[PDB]
């Protein structure tokens, strides 16, 4: 897995060469706004258990037949699964916020889970509901104006949208 | 690699755990220092050619029979003395990539590992490499953190070479 | 147990190498933060009869039947209301140790390892316990770093039980 | 293994009590000398290799026995495994001064070592002799006022001092 | 899934062995005993409106805040009692089955593995279903053999629950 | 694996449905029989050596270029390995006969058996007819009057074929 | 483990000699109250947590000093272990009465105890006074005359008692 | 020791549960089918020395150069029709011993586990052994389930040297 | 298959390392015997048909029961005398293999694997082949260092029969 | 893996024949210049360091992108595993004319070897190319006329030059 | 201790087999080469310390800057020239035992394992004993096979330095 | 394990001395007289079934308490462990032969023997006579004086019967 830093450093080994001021200016702007991405892990993390139940309420009651008997979230095994499945995508999301890159999400994550969910015959449609529900409620966590310093957070709530985005798509 | 955001989300990972206090104190720690390491990196790429051409100088200086041996080993000729400024080089640029990256990863994973079989097939001397390291401490003209931490890495790379 | 120090070492043994900047780097982390959580600590022990008492009055506020229901599970007598005072005390006790720990582990290891047999063993609902955690949450009267890191330790626990 | 925090946590808890705020206050003093504990851990760390050659040159200089045939660091296998566990030794010293608490130290390395000797054959004394070599340059680099900011560290040499002697003693 | 038929042939081949007297005793046993547990779970499939329905009812009785508190886990509004008669329809279906083929294995598998994530996350509580599956236990009506294995298996409920 | 009343019991989950007394009686008729079905199992356990051995040696007898060097039963370990093979068959096929299903024997003995035989070069056709041998003799047991309360066995020696030809197929 | 029927066949096989008509007419009137004895191994069992958690509670009760801080059984961890040795216990118990025969709980379950306990720093004492509260509740459970034919359950109740109080000394 | 009753607790304790139905099923049928095999161990045990005897004659009728071949393996002299009629003892008393626990754990245990070793080594037949097990099933003059379990363990070892 | 060449070559591949001094004596070693035993497997070959012939007759006159007992197993009848004249030329051929090959690689491979489970289903006494080798041993007419080893693989035979 | 009897022996089986005569004479010449091929296999190995260097250096000179950055052969660690690959073949010939056949090298080596290399994106080509000039150094070095009893080796160098062609055409 | 002797009873016992042909010519092997073995060894023994002498001086010669070069690793003094010349004292010392095992067992467990860290720690150039080792090679005035063994074990340590 | 060789070496290196020529003499006369040592280990080899079988016959002939109902050897399981057992020291025996040194056979063989038997409960006095019996017929193979060069074989005899009352020592 690669984080912000070793990400350019191993492009730039591969052309054989130095970083250029350019690069390393980058990499200045994202230590100039680290307190905003711990933050963010923070606030995420410390809400996480109700972020995963909420959306998982919700995704439930806006498509019924997944735990209608026959459902594949129906019996406790594969419903304690799927709660399972949302709670360890959240946390590599917030891995990949963590870190700078998403390298760790897509390596450790969502490669192969679109066939897994395949074989398995489990709805990846629905899963990318729930990420998306979760997505929703994370944001609105990390923008939460109470009890901390005012500033702006635009940028890595971008950012952070986009990782949600990644694991969407990739069972999408 | 290794470094301290990468080291973080590793243990997290592999005890199946979501980010705690603990991983936050060590990004705060790799932040802080960053500001430095940043710094340095720019201060060492752009003095290079004169830390490469210098530490080579001083390597052929203590070991005059580098220069005077027949043998592909040694830089009798232009193509060793060409072969012995890339590999100082390439210790160099290694060096900065670890103040950037915060950790001895980056050196860990394209110099050492590996080293000693190279040093021995080709009849290298680790004595040499260590003299040309010792050279870029004492002129690399880096003060503060920034030299701590570079020295750091070139007294690392010294321990891997004895 | 989890705390940034005895993390960054253990790491470091596991793969058998000396400490290097990477490990030093969490150290930073860790000894900025203990001012904060060392001070964040000794507020939460002046203030913790209050606070342990108070906690407890606001769940027998949201859960009135924990007052007047038969059953050793239950406060209905002076017996019930000591035992669930003693359990709120231990939480917001393993909560400064956490601070001064500046990680989970002293919550870990003491309190949160085994809490799942206990609560189905006893009937005790983890529901009781996150209320008062969240009583504390609102009334610790702590601010900055301290409040941020104490009630990152209050959730953590509040997760751990939901 | 415990750190300075949770040696003092752990205690706490087997009574039941908070820390009281002259013992809080005590780990502050702590956390505030703790860039120059650090200067330490650097310093040895960085000079691992020149500590145990030398000291190992010096011990067998002094006793030729070891490296005569049938001596217990003859051959290169035994002669090799002898500077191994000096540097191993050298090694959870480090680990020590940087936790602030000798747990590591005794658990990891100290325990049984004594043992471990008696039945190779190994000579404490001469093991015991070489741990003393190893503080003496260790001491040394760590006081070196060159390239440091002035300030006071003998009670940290005094403390790196007495992990050393644990070691010395856990073998003799 | 555990049943005294395939749990026999599991052991045999396992053993790579082919059947012999034991697992013809086995079997039975099983064949044995299904006569009254057909005969039982025929009964409860007639009396299971009346016996959710009631079950329903006793726990709203006793626990009377599950009907008055808020909350998505409770049973303030229809949906909730909805939910809640849905829930001991299941626990009933899967004793029926437990009967059906002589062993614990279709609750196992369909039910009680991952119970525990569930109510957890969900917050609710195992006391409200071991008051249902007593008042079961209690009106089923059934006697003999029959009785004695339907209560094995909502006792075993009851015991994974606490 | 199922049995004939996990079988019923898993289909009946699927459609969150209680069995229906139309069901129950069915799996009722077969408590009814079952003395019958332990009978047969009992038998053709207790031939199994003759069973494997008699036709083995009879397929040998009709296919002898299996035994003439270069064949597949030719040379010691693989003649023990047919033998092997024989063996495994017809103790899988009284685990189903036993069980009142199929699917121990679909699942842990036929899956995948005729890629096997394919990538080894055995021809799965002769394995058919050394099953279609043993299949004749095991039913020759089970429906021997001698020593044994009167009755009538052909739905069970139907349902007995029935394994024997699904496993012939499977290798076919 | 010995159940009690391979329990009498292998005392007589190192003698040498088949069992004489009074060790089979023993056995005899032993399988003759197998109903009785499979009625106490249900109803224990279904008791289990019950009969589990009011002794726990009931010992703690009386010896407070297991649970203040420090105590052998104060944190969740240890407190987990405590319940758990418990059900451990009785459940050994109940397969003990089952097979009719103590040795699978002195072989799998008593054996060692006593020391690892003692290494361990738990009290024996305590841990018979559990056990001796989980008896008197198991008694009183067996001969419930509630619900189940009337009879004489005298001898079976008291060779129950024996293996709780094999279990009690096993580690007092 | 393959028998339904420790097999019953074998697998429970495998799997870290407690007795269950299942198993108690298993405990049904090792009773029901008990009565059956104490009254053939009685039987049995009372033709002992005439089935002994009646053995060994067939299997010398059967294969009478056993009587005459000079070699230790052979029964010509008194020692080796000794040695015999101890061997064809040994297989009737783990007989009825599997009759008594209701499994072939005993035979398994005693005679079994090795044999092939032992015959090959001393140079034993099997066939020899197989001829006297068929005299014993033809000879016992059980009757009803006492006849058909007492023939499984017969054939069981049959099955065992073919 | 077990031969020097072979064996030399596997030992120091599982040891990673290139043939020494100690493989190449190996192969010496096999090397001089080659001599002999290339000239032993012709003289056997030449006289396969009468050591084949006689060593079945040495059986039957050994064992008289074989060419009169009728069964499938038995050398009653003309299919079972080729049968066995068959099963020895197998024997036969596999030693002239080992002596050309310098070890029991080829009987080990193609014979000796597996003919337990093949004497016991057939019912093949290992008596019978025990004769028919001591037979070939006593009649080859072989001197010199290739009777030496030719009788090496003839008892190697024997005893993996007993 | 067979060596040049068993090779033999195995055809023969096959067919289910003794050795003709003439297959034995065959043998017979190969045991006669054994010697010869005893030589070739110690001074290869002998000389295996020098071989392998020497290949390497002339490979990494003809071939220049493989030595910089981006390379297959640049960084420490491929540059430590591609000697390791040439010492690995060179080590497999030598067990091939050892024993006198291919089958060692074939399934123990080459093997599976294209897709490995195709797999980690190494150029085959470039390490046929080292392959071959390994086989040129080898060769010479095999057919040094100094210090050895003079005779005809020339069937020996293409016995030997044919496996060091079946590695090159096995990768590229 | 890698010897054909010990390894041939290795690969036999990790087999668990008894020594068969193919082992007896391992034996015979290695009595083949004990003559040159033992001849070379008593004439290297009887050279010693004129080989010792000329490979130190050879040393010397081919790399100067050994003996003017200051440094512990270095032979400029007398404490070095003793160091150096004990050094090839050994590794002819080893070469005797392999050529008396009729293996490199002796030099690989005594010298080469092991060796790669000494020459990193103590800054010695395996270049230095390359040289010392071709030197005896070229000067021991062996003959026949006596000289091939000898090279062999001079050339093995070679390669395990290069 | 050492070989007559090694262990020669081993006992030089320890003082660091060369091999004198009194050594190399000493074992220049072990390579004279090898032949014979190798006939030795082929007859004993050869033999092995027939010594181990009628060795067992006649120690059970002696003390029949051990084949008894009751005694050690009792029961096919515990026969054959007693046979292999005798198997296995025959077969350590002779590898001491061929190497000229009794440690393979003291360590990988006769070290904890006494032990083990100890705790099992068997006899170690039984097993020295089994294994006497043993070196009885195998020193009568060895000496037989037909089909071979005659010559004194009388000092290796004597080894021989040395490596058997090694064995029978070490448990008696
Ligand atoms: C072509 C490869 C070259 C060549 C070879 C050649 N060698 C021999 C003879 C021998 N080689 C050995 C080998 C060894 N003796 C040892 O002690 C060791 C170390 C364990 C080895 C590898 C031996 C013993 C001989 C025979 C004795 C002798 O030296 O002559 C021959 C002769 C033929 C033969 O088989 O004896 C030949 C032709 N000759 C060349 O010209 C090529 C350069």
């Amino acid at each position: 897995m690669f984080d912000a830093f070793t990400k350019v450093v191993s492009q730039a080994d591969t052309r054989g060469e130095m970083l250029s001021t350019a690069q390393i200016d980058a990499l200045s702007q994202m230590v100039a706004e680290s307190n905003k991405r711990l933050d963010v892990v923070n606030r995420i993390t410390s809400n996480a258990s109700t972020i995963v139940s909420n959306a998982a309420r919700s995704l439930f009651a806006e498509q019924p037949q997944l735990i209608a008997p026959g459902g594949n979230a129906y019996t406790s095994r594969r419903m304690a699964a799927c709660l399972r499945d949302m709670e360890i995508i959240l946390r590599y999301v917030t891995y990949a916020v963590f870190a700078g890159d998403a390298s760790v999400l897509e390596d450790r994550c969502l490669n192969g889970l679109r066939e897994t969910y395949l074989a398995l015959g489990t709805p990846g449609s629905s899963v990318a509901v729930g990420v998306g529900k979760m997505k929703e409620a994370a944001l609105a966590i990390v923008n939460d104006p109470a009890g901390i310093t005012p500033g702006d957070c635009s940028a890595l709530a971008s950012e952070i949208a986009g990782y949600f985005d990644r694991a969407a798509a990739a069972v999408s | 690699m290794k470094t301290p955001l990468t080291e973080a989300v590793s243990v997290a990972d592999s005890q199946g755990r979501f980010l705690s206090s603990t991983e936050i104190q060590v990004a705060f720690g790799r932040f802080r220092q960053a500001k430095a390491g940043l710094e340095a990196a720019k201060a060492l790429t752009s003095k290079a050619d004169s830390l490469i051409s210098g530490a080579a100088q001083a390597v052929y200086n203590k070991f005059p029979y580098t220069t005077q041996m027949q043998g592909p080993n040694y830089a009798a000729d232009q193509r060793g003395k060409d072969k012995c400024a890339r590999d100082i080089g390439y210790y160099l640029r290694m060096v900065t990539y670890c103040l950037i990256a915060g950790g001895t990863g980056p050196m860990d994973e394209y110099l050492i590992a590996g080293i000693d079989e190279i040093n021995r097939t080709f009849e290298l001397s680790p004595s040499w490499y260590i003299e040309a390291l010792k050279y870029i401490k004492a002129n690399h003209g880096l003060s503060g953190d920034a030299a701590v931490e570079a020295n750091s890495y070139l007294d690392y790379a010294i321990n891997a070479l004895s």
